[PDB]
């Protein structure tokens, strides 16, 4: 039983392993919007303001 | 003893925690790099609207 | 009451991917129960037991195991009889427990 046991679940975990990876590429995912909606705000108020000015 | 076993979920555990906190790390990168070059491309826009008004004027 | 016998080295806790269970076996079937057990899920390391204590009648041990494990490992252990009690290292209660227990004590005194 044991040795089998061993096998099978140092086999299984590195599921767990790639979830964590795919939850580290859904953060930078979240990385790449926030960049994007974080950079559009600021640029787009302040461009309107500026033109106003002008 | 059971370290054998618990070593390895802890193992599979602390890797999945520094993946995790890596990708955190890059997300509060970027958000920084957002406003650094949202302050550059105002700044161009201003240039550009300066030259304009100095040619009207 | 788990204030008796609990204590945190027994534990594995605090993270995203990992749990512990607490189950009770009868004393004759614990014999059955320490191979058996790792065969209720999916996801469960070999040794994933720690015991608590035993009894006149039982055993309580810890089982250390992958999220997934948890809720095929809960019904395939009620399916075989083997019964849930997941204290979680609970330290708010044990602690409330050792308090009334030095006070009402005293207090009936």
């Amino acid at each position: 039983s044991d040795a089998d046991v061993q096998k099978q679940i140092k086999h299984m975990m590195a599921f767990i392993e790639q979830e964590a990876n795919e939850k580290a590429e859904e953060i930078d995912a979240k990385a790449e919007e926030e960049f994007n909606i974080e950079k559009g705000r600021l640029v787009q108020t302040q461009r309107l303001k500026i033109m106003e000015y002008y | 003893s059971q370290s054998q076993g618990i070593q390895q979920l802890l193992q599979a555990e602390k890797r999945a925690a520094e993946k995790v906190s890596e990708a955190r790390k890059r997300k509060n990168r970027r958000l920084k790099q957002a406003k650094e070059e949202a302050q550059a491309e105002i700044e161009q826009y201003r240039l550009q609207r300066e030259k304009e008004f100095k040619a009207k004027e | 009451s788990l204030a008796e016998i609990v204590k945190k080295d027994d534990f594995v806790l605090d993270s995203e991917y990992l749990v512990t269970l607490l189950v009770v076996v009868p004393k004759l079937n614990h014999n059955d129960w320490i191979k058996q057990y790792e065969t209720l899920a999916e996801m469960v390391v070999p040794r994933s037991s720690n015991v608590l204590s035993e009894d006149q009648d039982s055993y309580l041990c810890n089982v250390t195991l992958f999220k997934k494990a948890v809720d095929d490992f809960r019904h395939k252990a009620r399916e075989n009889k083997f019964i849930v009690r997941d204290f979680q290292y609970n330290e708010e209660e044990m602690r409330a427990d050792k308090e009334e227990m030095n006070r009402l004590s005293t207090d009936k005194k």
